[PDB]
């Protein structure tokens, strides 16, 4: 029952350092090893070293035997079972390479032939090394769209442009509406710029029960955005 | 060709008398009364009785050689003795009481018998003593020679008061048969007491029996099964008493109708004793009530039982008792704390004819009330029992008789069967006549065809 | 068929020996709990489960000073005698009790022990010491 | 390793099978010596160290009514039920501890010993009866 | 020599004020008391 | 006996640092109130039960 949660999104300069944390709950922590392994599109993953926050011993890449450097706290026993704890990893001398999506797992057995190997691994954390600077972005509404002329559906969403640092996450209504939502990746732009955009099928006969309020929320800058999508639609299929 | 082969667990007993159980019933944590008398010591009962009856098995039980019954009798005397140690001594009691009869001698034929004593007890403190009163009741002597009197319990043995908080109300206590041991019990109808059993079952722990302490009628006891059982270690022998077991309940209510109080005076430095208090409102004796159409039934119900045995169209007869002790002439027994013993004079006075006997909705018996009490065979001490305050109704079930046949050259003429008891251990045979206590040999040998190596 | 505990005592003795293990457990736990601390009356009952596990300890060095000891059915190497039961076979286990069988060989059977003991491990065991060096 | 007694309670069921002797030896000697006579305090370390043998008594009689009898480890001949604990091997061997293992048998635990003492021996040694004669 | 022996990566829940220990102990000292002040001298002649 | 050894309990719940042993330490019975004598220290800081 291992849920464990990593740090949030930051953004940092080429020849700098960041710090990723790697929070655990419902399980042991100084019963497992902690691995921490990269996701980089210019060399595909690679595994970046092990560590065991019991015995105090680590075990890096060659690679990563200078710029890494991962430290465990003491876990808080929560029951006889159960136990929070902690685990840390800076790394410096930042370059364009090191640029993507970097985990951390917990380890497989606590003893055998293959004890370290990840078995439940975070949800992930998004790093870019950028020289350029942090740009909060843009929303906009989205006018809804006919989308089943027979069936009567509509499409509204909201458009967030031009943001340089990590991507955005967006809730419905305060996260109160999940049915229908569906998210848009990002976009590349010449001069580094990311867009995306969101959108949720509603039925046309819900324009008068219920109101639609989409909340951009980007952390890296520090901001958010609630919009309210007009129900005023403009596609000839969805006015029907 | 055959070879000896050894077999552990067979279904092997031997008859043989070892240490039993009690049942704690396990209503004995709701009940709350300190201690009643086993739930001292005894466990809980099972979940479920291991009744398991023997199909093919036929054994012969023999209930007057019983080792239960010796078993239950010394737990008894031990529960009286180790219930009785540490409460309140009253050896400074036996003091002289200068006694008066109570003040309502109304018409002197009827009787009237409560002494108003008054006597100097020793208090609180050991220097000074003060004067208290109020012991009354029958039991006294009646003085060397306001008349002067004294107790006859300290012309026998010491005495010691009952605790106020234990009880004597009789909680159901079972034995039950401990490790390699096991516990037959007969289960036809119709058991002579001495023979073989053709329905036995066997059990560890047995069915709920409360210890009752009662003379001439059995109270609270296990009813028969569809006939009145008669059963007797030697039916021609006068000596040995006779055994009677009913097949429906007589009803007996029984009354000390004095809405009486209770004084608590101190002696000693933590001893604190119980006195009869003053009696508030009027007087009556105690009694006990029997519906005469079921005496009648019951009696008529056991003739017919005892012409089986001592012929068919003859004539028997029963008076009152002969004589001798008190808690042998008389119905003795306990409710709520007061020994009532009773006069069974007005229930036998009939002789049979062989189709019939020779209104009044009820009969009414008689009853005096002792509280000092020297029925322990250790004749060294004796229990005073605490008053009751309040008044005093208790019903319960008749479902046994102890009688006595009178000797010599009766064949041509009648027999008679005069009450009678004395020894407690009858009043357990009509508990555990169903019951014997075996040990299990599980090593058997036999011959099968094997061989080793 | 089980029958609970004793439930053969009046059947044959093979259809008894199907019920050995239901007779073998009831006998050595009947577990009183003795958490209460009552002083006189402990001492008969604790007296009474202490010489019960003493009966089953002889039981047990009887069952295992012979050849036999596993607490299950064993066979042995001593013969049947002639003069113990002259009865063929079928003739004891399909119409014969274990308390009949018991109550018969009660005239013989303090020899049986003997010949049990002595006949079987004071030489088998010798002949296992002079026979497993090679 | 031994790490002594109860060492590995929180180790894996395998290296903890390393230490049974460990256990094992611990728990039946812990030897009071009553020699003085102290009346109504001996009588309930009496009870305890009494009913300790009896509890040890009862598990050896689980222990010997079955198939198994060495006090030692041991296998038998039922099989696993993949109802009970739908794991494979070196999973619970080498990622569970005894504690959690019998937790989470304690759902089906009462049956398996039904099938231990029935399922074996009420028809293993009636087997090695009609297989020994040859 | 107290045989206090560390069992490692064993973490127990522990409960002090539902203890048995503590009753036992009580028990105990009152029978101490008990036992320690039956066979001495009594005093109930003081009591004037 | 199971011993806890780490230096802050709660009292009720998991110890984290266990051992186990057979005979306690040394306890003295003293009957005192308002105000507890001869009795074991603390480990490095006053716990509030
Ligand atoms: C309490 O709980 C903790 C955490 O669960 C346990 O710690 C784990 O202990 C196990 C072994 O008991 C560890 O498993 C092993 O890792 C070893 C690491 O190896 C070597 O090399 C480094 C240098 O990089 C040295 O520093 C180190 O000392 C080692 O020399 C492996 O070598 C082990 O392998 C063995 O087993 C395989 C079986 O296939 C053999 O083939 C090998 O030859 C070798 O014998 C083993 O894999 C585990 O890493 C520990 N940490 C975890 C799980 O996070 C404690 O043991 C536990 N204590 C108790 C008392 O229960
Ligand atoms: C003993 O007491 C009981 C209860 O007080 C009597 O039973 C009652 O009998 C009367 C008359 O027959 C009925 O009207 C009541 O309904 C009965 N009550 C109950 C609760 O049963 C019983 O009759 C008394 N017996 C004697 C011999 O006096
Ligand atoms: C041990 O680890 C495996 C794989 O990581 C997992 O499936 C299993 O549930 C773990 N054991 C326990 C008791 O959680
Ligand atoms: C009064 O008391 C004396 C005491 O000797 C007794 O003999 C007498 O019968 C009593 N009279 C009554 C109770 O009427
Ligand atoms: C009490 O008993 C005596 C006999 O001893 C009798 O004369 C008297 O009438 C009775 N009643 C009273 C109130 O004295
Ligand atoms: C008994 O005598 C005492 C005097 O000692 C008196 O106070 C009390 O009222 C008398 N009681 C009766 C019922 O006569
Ligand atoms: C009951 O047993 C006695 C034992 O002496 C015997 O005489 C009698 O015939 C048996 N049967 C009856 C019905 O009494
Ligand atoms: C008994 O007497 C007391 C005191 O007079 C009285 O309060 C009580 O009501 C009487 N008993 C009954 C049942 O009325
Ligand atoms: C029995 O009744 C007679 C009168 O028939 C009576 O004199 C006697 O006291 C009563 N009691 C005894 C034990 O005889
Ligand atoms: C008891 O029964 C006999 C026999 O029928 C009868 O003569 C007598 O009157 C009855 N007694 C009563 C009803 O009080
Ligand atoms: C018998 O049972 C009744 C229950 O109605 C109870 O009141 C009584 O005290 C018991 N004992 C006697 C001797 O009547
Ligand atoms: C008397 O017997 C009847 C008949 O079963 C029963 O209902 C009642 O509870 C019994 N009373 C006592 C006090 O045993
Ligand atoms: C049988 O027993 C008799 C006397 O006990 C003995 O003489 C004989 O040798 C025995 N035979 C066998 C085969 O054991
Ligand atoms: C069983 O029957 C056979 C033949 O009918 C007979 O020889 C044998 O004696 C019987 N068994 C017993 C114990 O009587
Ligand atoms: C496993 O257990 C289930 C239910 O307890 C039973 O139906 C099934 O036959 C068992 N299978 C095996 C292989 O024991
Ligand atoms: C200690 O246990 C209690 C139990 O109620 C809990 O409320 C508390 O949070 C725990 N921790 C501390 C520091 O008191």
């Amino acid at each position: 029952e291992g849920q464990l949660v990593q740090s949030g999104a930051e953004l940092k300069k080429p020849g700098a350092s960041v710090k990723i944390s790697c929070k655990t709950s419902g399980y042991r922590f100084n019963f497992y090893h902690i691995n921490w392994i990269r996701q980089t599109a210019g060399r595909g993953p690679e595994w970046m070293g092990w560590i065991s926050p019991y015995s105090g011993d680590k075990n890096l890449a060659p690679a990563f035997q200078d710029r890494v450097i991962m430290t465990t706290d003491t876990e808080v026993p929560v029951t006889s079972f159960t136990s929070t704890g902690a685990a840390y990893m800076e790394i410096r001398n930042l370059k364009f390479d090191d640029t993507g999506t970097y985990f951390c797992a917990k380890g497989l057995l606590r003893d055998g032939s293959s004890t370290w190997l990840p078995y439940l691994w975070g949800q992930g954390t998004l790093l870019t090394v950028s020289s350029a600077s942090t740009k909060g972005p843009s929303v906009f509404p989205l006018a809804p769209s006919s989308k089943s002329t027979s069936g009567g559906t509509a499409a509204l969403g909201c458009l967030v442009k031009d943001y340089f640092p990590e991507p955005v996450t967006v809730s419905w209504n305060s996260g109160a509406l999940t049915s229908g939502v569906h998210t848009f990746p990002a976009v590349l732009q010449s001069s580094g710029l990311y867009s995306l955009s969101s959108v949720v099928t509603v039925p046309s006969s819900s324009l008068g029960t219920q109101t639609y309020i989409c909340n951009v929320n980007h952390k890296p800058s520090n901001t958010k955005v609630d919009k309210r999508v007009e129900p005023k639609s403009c596609d000839k299929g969805l006015e029907v | 060709n055959l070879w000896v082969t050894v077999y552990y667990g067979v279904p092997v007993w031997k008859d043989a008398e070892t240490t039993l159980f009690c049942a704690s019933d396990a209503k004995a944590y709701d009940t709350e009364k300190h201690n009643v008398w086993a739930t001292h010591a005894c466990v809980p009962t099972d979940p479920n009785p291991q009744e398991i009856h023997l199909e093919n098995v036929t054994e012969e039980f023999n209930m007057w050689k019983n080792n239960m019954v010796e078993q239950m009798h010394t737990d008894i005397i031990s529960l009286w003795d180790q219930s009785l140690k540490p409460c309140v001594k009253l050896t400074p009691l036996c003091v002289t009481l200068q006694c008066t009869n109570v003040t309502n001698n109304i018409t002197d034929d009827m009787r009237g018998e409560l002494k108003n004593c008054s006597f100097n007890m020793t208090t609180e403190l050991r220097d000074k003593k003060q004067k208290v009163y109020s012991l009354f009741y029958r039991l006294d002597v009646v003085q060397i020679n306001n008349k002067e009197y004294r107790l006859i319990n300290c012309n026998t043995s010491a005495i010691t008061q009952a605790c106020p908080k234990v009880s004597f109300e009789p909680i159901p206590i079972h034995y039950c048969a401990p490790a390699g041991f096991a516990i037959l019990k007969c289960k036809d109808k119709k058991f002579n007491g001495t023979g073989p059993c053709p329905s036995v079952s066997t059990v560890q722990c047995t069915h709920g029996i409360k210890p009752v302490v009662s003379t001439q009628l059995l109270l609270n006891g296990s009813l028969a099964e569809e006939e009145v059982m008669i059963r007797s270690e030697n039916i021609t022998n006068n000596a040995k008493n006779i055994l009677v077991q009913f097949n429906t309940p007589v009803q007996i209510n029984c009354t000390r109708p004095n809405n009486n109080t209770r004084k608590s005076i101190r002696i000693g430095p933590g001893q604190a004793f119980y006195a009869t208090g003053d009696i508030i409102g009027d007087i009556r004796q105690a009694h006990c009530n029997v519906s005469k159409a079921t005496w009648n039934e019951t009696l008529g119900k056991v003739v017919k039982q005892l012409r089986k045995h001592f012929g068919n169209n003859t004539i028997i007869r029963f008076a009152n008792s002969s004589g001798g002790d008190l808690e042998v002439t008389t119905h003795s027994f306990n409710c709520g704390g007061e020994f009532f013993y009773c006069n069974t004079s007005g229930l036998f006075n009939s002789t049979w004819i062989s189709n019939t006997s020779v209104s009044n909705d009820s009969i009414t018996l008689p009853c005096r009330i002792k509280q000092i009490i020297n029925m322990w065979q250790r004749i060294g001490q004796a229990m005073y029992a605490p008053p009751i305050q309040g008044v005093i109704r208790c019903v319960s079930n008749i479902t046994g008789l102890i009688l006595t046949r009178d000797g010599g050259s009766t064949n041509s003429t009648t027999e008679t069967f005069r009450p009678g008891g004395g020894d407690m251990r009858d009043n357990w045979r009509s508990e555990l006549y169903k019951y014997k206590v075996v040990k299990i040999e599980p090593l058997g040998v036999a011959p099968t065809r094997c061989k080793r190596r | 068929v089980f029958l609970g505990f004793l439930g053969a005592a009046g059947s044959t003795m093979g259809a008894a020996s199907m019920t050995l293990t239901v007779q073998a457990r009831n006998l050595l736990s009947g577990n009183p709990d003795w958490l209460p601390d009552m002083t006189v009356w402990g001492i008969k009952q604790l007296q009474a489960r202490v010489l019960a596990v003493e009966r089953y300890l002889r039981d047990q060095q009887l069952l295992g000073i012979w050849g036999c000891s596993g607490k299950l059915i064993c066979c042995t190497n001593v013969p049947w005698n002639s003069s113990w039961s002259n009865r063929n076979l079928s003739e004891i286990w399909d119409n014969m009790t274990w308390l009949q069988w018991d109550k018969e060989i009660s005239n013989y059977t303090q020899i049986i022990y003997g010949l049990l003991e002595e006949s079987q491990n004071q030489q088998e065991k010798n002949e296992q010491d002079l026979l497993a060096l090679d």
